[PDB]
């Protein structure tokens, strides 16, 4: 119900709103600058590969 | 590499 997740190319612009809230013009992967529309700051979501954070460390 | 990702607003503001 929070709206479809996408993946993001980049961000092209920033600028804060009426209410003083951060707003995030994305450039969305696969899509050219036509598509750019302006995202909430909690729309923003960072992604990660489980990892086994065991293979990390170094030994010597 | 983290991935970016975020969620479309419907409708859009361009």
């Amino acid at each position: 119900a929070s709206g479809d997740l996408y993946e993001v190319e980049r961000i092209v612009d920033k600028r804060k709103n009426k209410k003083g809230k951060w707003e995030y013009l994305i450039r969305w992967k696969g899509y050219g600058s036509t598509e750019d529309t302006w995202e909430p700051e909690h729309h923003l979501l960072h992604c990660e590969e489980f990892i086994d954070e065991f293979n990390g460390l170094h030994m010597s | 590499l983290a991935t970016k990702a975020a969620r479309k607003s419907a409708p859009a503001t361009y």
